[PDB]
């Protein structure tokens, strides 16, 4: 419920260590209910491009793919070029999901908290394509 | 008439000559013969 | 060029990891297997000072006003230990073994890296943690505070990084290399020794392949790289400032041998392979005038510019 | 120093904006000031402690004349010398102390006047300007090379005439002339001295410029910018011409007139005071108040506290404010908090507020002797501050750890 | 089972009127290069998610079909359909492009090269320094979002030192040549005839049948690789209405693995190639060289439909290797940054045409290929 | 299935390349010419 402007400003998370992976995102505050935490930022690119991409990755070694996908045809690359959002690590079990608002014509991608979340927990959401999550009831298998 | 009704690229005349007459062929197809031959008698 | 003055101890005995002149540059002290010996130079005497480490120590630092010694042990506790009144703290927060540390501008506190790939921020007067700065993926192998800024502080680690922490905030600021998750998996060069300029605006650092190479960490870049004409020791360097303007690097091997070049040009200009034939290098501190270098066996030689 | 040269795209954040530490001072803190360089803090209380916190730690380090000579009331105002190892001090004891942090134990030396002080400015290490309570004149006290005795001197002209000026307040010696002085009189008279560093001392501006009490004078540190604070709820702020000569051009006012609140104290920016922080008086007024100078416009209020506000300091080296509460007596203290930049942690990476439309390569589809110098010192950091000065650095008090070890 | 969508009151045209039946498009202006206006199409539906369209007419002398594929230009020309949303053209002269802040994207002509020798030439109109183009060829598989010749699927050329592109790679094999704003590129494009073509599928067929065979379910597919007529064409097509326009919607082609055989008698893995194909470049009628020999083969296992093998393996059945009448070589080009280019199709407005009487204009074997359609059109009635 | 089969082994050749034919250059009684195309295969 907030203008996309406005969740640019104010800064509920960073990142910090994490259990599940190297980094992770945490909250600073009681961010709860279904609030807009950040949006994903990153390189804007075409369906073809991040396929390039995506293996000129795999065959430097990166091992971690920090692509998001707006539609079948463009997607967000935070590799490089991004912003914080780009630290969410995977469970089956998440407190995050991320949905797509469309301004001025361009699609966003924004992190929205699935459950009430307390300060210096991890922000968590399913990827949707290995696990290591720790939660009990999970796939544990990354896919 | 029924030619420009179905689409029109010149060398789509076809519909508006033989299309007709040869459909008519072959619903009643048997060697070629039977086409060849009727492929005259309607003009 | 350096002279030899005096060699100031035999080879055998137990480990000597480390080895530094004090600030004011009158006192040596080594390290031996959970004890310590300072070393006047003026006199040629030497003090033995017993710690309470119940393992064998890896890293020394004075402190500024030159009358204490930090000292860093396998048994995972870094002790300040006045060379008069003897050990006044014990810090005790590390869950692996200490191997380097080093003081403050002001003495009031003291940074200890560890193989807990930690960097934990100690202050001194009262004794208790203040940060810890976890942002390494490996062994925390070196760490330097430049000499007129307390502001950053460098951290080399064998997974490969050279980061430049924030001391107020404990960020990262700064990285200037890749690690196991960013490069060719088997192309990292893990790192073994930082140290700042005099100035603190160049950081000097030394790979496990005996590279050593001078940089410029605000953009990011090298500006000079030094190369022996990998390793298992994290081989002793120090950035030698005679009066005369030109300054020098010195580095070591496995054997006890050293090369000084001269950091404005990049031309060796001196080699000493004579001493410490047996053993290898881990330690060289210099001084307003001198250089003291100390293979892993006891050997402790000094030198003069 | 170097950090802020790691952060800075050109800029830097010129003023603090997050409250990060409370100091529970053990006695109620009256006057806080910084030493030159952020390194201690000075903490003058009401019972006349003196306690000196250690800045990294936040912790206490040593107070001041607990064997000999501390105060016995209320001190009232703390200042350090640009050495940072002297220390000035007044309270209503009557005494003006100056204290030698090699001994904090006892007074360096002291002088006791006819009544309580203000305040006490330092000029010199051994030089220093104090204001009396009820009194027409300031006093200029200057210490002598035969260290125990004292000259004390009215800062006023020969035969100046001051009859209805009121009484004198509140001093302010001028940053970089090291020889001007302003004082503010009760009844809104400003008026500017010259020393001879002799006593003929000779006045060199006179104007009322308020039918007010004068609570305050400050200078921007580089001569630029003078601002007032008066007894009417309102800061007067003025430009400043010194060559000598004087001439003052009234800038702005600062008023709350929605709140209607008086100022306690008042504090500039660093150089030439492009802002102005002040602490507000008015019943739930509990947060700081911060305008720009070349526009008066109130840019920021600090929301930290839950009390009245009532001295503060600004320490430029270390960005961070002081202000001590009225009823709990604590110090508050406002830091620069930036966010981690994530974009350190690979040196190829960029963080970025908005998406990037990646522009497409034709290829988009297809398969050392730089100038060197080790040495010389940087005499400015990023904020302009004269580094490279001997700044004081308190020894650490080994000879009271080793009796600390049996438990104290 | 479905039965054919209604016929409505737009689609019935009398003598008398004059109207053009193929409903031409409505168009958006794009951009400008070399002071000509290029459009985009704005609401027809664009070949993706491996579907491919072609406008079709009402044909009332079909009964049990009642539409019949049409096509909108008088003589050959590009596929409307199969570009990329952002690829532009001109009316004008049908030279095509994209914006000069746009990426490689790609159009193909409507015919389809099957076998024979084509030709056909490129004439550039802007190619600067920051406007690329590639002119080349591609199967169905090539996505017209990338430029033809990063996938298998597609044999190009580069403008500037007209290097060859296949898989990716660039290869200096041609003469070298950088083209300029007015040059016309010939390309003869040699291909086996269908029957020779067929066998070298069949074959291709039983070998993979049970020589792979000894994934789930070997039985299944190999009833499908068996159940495999090359040459007949069996096709797939819906009537649909986009914006009350009429449209032809048909299954299309996905990329797959390269396909391999290993040879026992040289002992190697041998990729597969069209006997005596050839794909030879001309630069204003002097050849500059062939660019490739071994193009690979398309015609049945070689290019799998799109299938929802989850249906029919449930399970009267449809096949994944069936050939829908659009099987073989488009001629193919591609635009980067205001790279505009213009494609040939009849003998009167090429200026070297190589003279041999086996040849065929684009323009010719686009009639040749209307005549295979409606003859196709007429036996699925049946 | 039965009726396709018949036509496509026969008919189906020989009625596309005849077809092609007239749509390459048209003559004037175009389905005589066809006919006597597929009688001459025959
Ligand atoms: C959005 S990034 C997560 C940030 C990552 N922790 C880092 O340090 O940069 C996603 C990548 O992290 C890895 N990853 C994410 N969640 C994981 C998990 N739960 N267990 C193991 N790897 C994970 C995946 O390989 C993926 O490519
Ligand atoms: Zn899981």
């Amino acid at each position: 419920l907030s203008l996309n402007q406005l969740t640019k400003r104010k800064k509920p998370v960073t990142f910090a260590r994490s259990a599940i992976h190297n980094w992770g995102l945490y909250a600073l505050e009681p961010i709860a209910a279904k609030e807009m935490i950040i949006e994903y930022v990153g390189e804007s690119i075409r369906q073809p491009v991040a396929e390039m991409r995506e293996k000129r990755y795999i065959k430097s070694g990166i091992g971690s793919s920090y692509l998001f996908r707006i539609d079948e045809n463009t997607v967000i690359d935070a590799t490089k070029r991004g912003g914080i959002a780009r630290f969410i690590n995977h469970c089956c079990e998440p407190s995050c999901t991320a949905k797509i608002i469309k301004v001025d014509g361009r699609k966003r991608i924004v992190i929205y908290a699935l459950r009430d979340i307390g300060t210096n927990e991890e922000l968590t959401y399913d990827y949707k394509f290995p696990c290591l999550c720790g939660a009990p009831s999970c796939k544990g298998f990354l896919n | 008439p029924v030619a420009m009704i179905g689409g029109s690229t010149t060398r789509r005349y076809l519909n508006e000559h033989v299309t007709k007459h040869l459909l008519e062929g072959m619903k009643l197809i048997d060697p070629l013969r039977v086409l060849g031959q009727f492929l005259i008698d309607a003009s | 060029m350096l002279q030899f003055d005096k060699q100031v101890l035999p080879a055998s005995g137990k480990i000597s990891t480390s080895c530094q002149i004090s600030p004011d540059g009158e006192l040596i002290a080594i390290c031996q297997n959970t004890d310590m010996l300072v070393y006047e130079i003026s006199s040629s005497k030497m003090m033995k000072l017993t710690t309470t480490h119940k393992e064998c120590i890896n890293c020394l630092c004075w402190s500024p006003d030159s009358k204490c010694i930090a000292s860093g042990s396998e048994d995972f506790t870094v002790e300040i230990t006045h060379i008069i009144y003897g050990r006044i703290r014990r810090l005790m927060g590390h869950t692996a073994p200490v191997i380097s540390i080093c003081y403050n501008n002001k003495g009031n506190i003291l940074c200890s890296s560890s193989m807990d790939e930690s960097i934990k921020e100690w202050h001194v007067l009262s004794g208790t943690a203040l940060k810890t700065m976890s942002a390494h993926s490996d062994a925390v192998v070196s760490i330097d505070i430049p000499k007129f800024d307390s502001s950053i502080l460098s951290s080399g680690s064998y997974d490969g990084l050279i980061r430049i922490f924030d001391t107020e905030s404990g960020h990262c600021l700064k990285t200037l290399t890749y690690d196991k998750d960013w490069i060719a998996e088997d192309g990292v060069v893990p790192i073994s020794t930082v140290k700042f300029s005099r100035n603190g605006k160049f950081l000097l650092v030394k790979s496990l392949d005996n590279v050593v190479k001078l940089w410029e960490y605000t953009r990011g870049t090298v500006v000079r790289t030094f190369l022996w004409p990998k390793l298992k020791y994290n081989c002793g360097l120090e950035l030698i400032y005679p009066q005369g303007k030109d300054p020098l690097v010195i580095s070591g091997n496995d054997s006890g041998s050293m090369c000084v070049w001269n950091v404005y040009s990049k031309n060796l200009v001196q080699k000493i392979d004579e001493k410490h034939r047996n053993s290898p290098l881990i330690s060289i501190s210099a001084s307003y005038d001198k250089v003291a270098t100390l293979s892993l066996n006891g050997e402790c030689n000094l030198f003069r510019v | 120093a170097n950090l802020l040269l790691q952060d800075p795209f050109g800029v830097l954040k010129e003023y603090p904006e997050k409250l990060t530490h409370t100091l529970e001072v053990p006695v109620a803190a009256v006057c806080v000031k910084f030493s030159p360089r952020g390194d201690y803090l000075a903490v003058g209380c009401s019972n006349g402690a003196i306690i000196i916190y250690d800045m990294d730690s936040l912790k206490p380090i040593a107070m001041l004349g607990t064997h000999s000579g501390a105060h016995t009331r209320s001190v009232q105002s703390v200042c350090w010398s640009n050495d940072g190892r002297y220390l000035w001090s007044s309270g209503r004891d009557w005494y003006a102390k100056l204290w030698d942090m090699t001994q904090p134990t006892k007074c360096f030396q002291q002088y006791k006047f006819d009544g309580p002080l203000w305040s006490c400015h330092v000029v010199r290490w051994n030089v220093c300007i104090v204001t009396v309570v009820e009194e027409p004149t300031a006093y200029v006290l200057t210490l002598t090379d035969r260290q125990n005795a004292f000259h004390c001197f009215p800062l006023l002209e020969q035969d100046q005439d001051i009859s209805g000026h009121g009484y004198t307040l509140v001093a302010c010696p001028h940053p970089t002339i090291e020889s001007i002085i302003i004082t503010g009189t009760s009844k809104g008279w400003i008026n500017a001295f010259q020393l001879d560093l002799e006593d003929k001392i000779r006045c060199c501006y006179e104007e009322k410029i308020a039918n007010a009490n004068i609570k305050q004078i400050i200078i921007s540190p580089s001569g630029t910018r003078i601002a007032i604070n008066g007894s009417d709820r309102t800061i007067r702020q003025y430009q400043l011409i010194v060559e000598h000569s004087v001439s003052i051009e009234l800038e702005h006012k600062y008023q709350d007139i929605i709140n209607r609140l008086q100022w306690n104290t008042i504090f500039f920016s660093n150089h030439s005071g492009e802002y102005l922080v002040a602490s507000a008086h008015g019943s739930s007024a509990h947060d700081l108040y911060l305008w720009e100078t070349s526009s008066g416009s109130l840019v920021r209020v600090l929301e930290g506290a839950d009390e009245e506000l009532l001295d503060i300091d600004w320490n430029f080296y270390s960005m961070r404010i002081a202000s001590n509460g009225f009823e709990s007596g604590w110090v508050y203290m406002w830091s620069i908090v930036i966010p981690p930049k994530w974009s350190a942690l690979a040196p190829d990476f960029e963080e970025v507020e908005e998406n990037i439309d990646y522009q497409e390569k034709e290829n988009e589809f297809d398969i050392e002797e730089i100038a060197i110098d080790l040495c010389t010192p940087e005499k400015y950091d990023v904020r302009g501050n004269d580094i490279s000065m001997p700044s004081f650095v308190i020894p650490i008090d080994y000879e009271g750890v080793i009796i600390q070890q049996h438990w104290a | 089972s479905v039965p054919v969508i209604p016929y409505l009151d737009y689609d019935i045209v009398d003598l008398g009127s004059d109207i053009k039946k193929p409903d031409f498009p409505q168009l958006s202006e794009s951009h400008r290069i070399n002071e000509q206006q290029y459009y985009i199409t704005e609401d027809t539906p664009l070949n993706k998610r491996n579907f491919m369209y072609q406008p079709c007419a009402a044909n009332l002398m079909l009964d049990k079909l009642k539409y019949c594929g049409t096509d909108y230009f008088d003589k050959s020309s590009i596929n409307l359909m199969d570009r990329s949303d952002k690829l532009a053209f001109s009316l004008d002269d049908h030279s095509v492009s994209v914006s000069e802040n746009c990426g490689w994207r790609s159009v193909r002509s409507d015919v389809c090269m099957k076998e024979g020798k084509i030709y056909w030439e490129v004439e550039v109109k802007n190619v600067s320094d920051t406007s690329h183009i590639r002119c080349g060829i591609s199967r169905r598989e090539a996505s017209t979002e990338t430029p033809v010749g990063c996938d298998f699927y597609g044999y190009s050329i580069r403008d500037k030192g007209l290097q060859v592109i296949h898989e990716g790679r660039l290869h200096t094999v041609l003469k070298p040549h950088e083209m300029q704003a007015g040059d016309r590129i010939g390309f003869l494009l040699t291909l086996p005839s269908l029957q020779s073509q067929s066998e070298q599928a069949m074959d291709y067929s039983l070998k993979r049948i049970q020589e792979l065979n000894n994934k789930f379910n070997k039985e299944f597919y190999k009833f499908l690789l068996r159940s495999c007529e090359p040459t007949n064409v069996v096709r797939d097509q819906i009537a649909i209405r986009y914006k009350n326009q009429l449209f032809y919607e048909s299954t299309d082609y996905v990329k797959t693995t390269k396909p391999e055989y290993y040879d026992n008698r040289d002992d190697m893995q041998k990729f597969y190639e069209l006997e005596n194909s050839s794909f030879e470049v001309f630069v204003n009628g002097v050849s500059h060289g062939i660019a490739f020999e071994g193009l690979t083969p398309f015609l049945p296992p070689f290019s799998e439909l799109q299938y929802n093998e989850k249906f029919y393996l449930h399970h009267e059945i449809r096949n994944k290797y069936v050939n829908n009448n659009r099987l073989g070589y488009y001629a193919t080009l591609s635009s980067f940054q205001g790279g505009t280019a213009s494609i040939i199709t009849e003998a009167m407005e090429l200026k070297f045409l190589p003279k041999d009487v086996d040849i065929k204009t684009l323009n010719d074997i686009y009639n040749e290929q209307i005549a295979s359609d409606i003859v196709w059109d007429l036996i699925d009635e049946i």
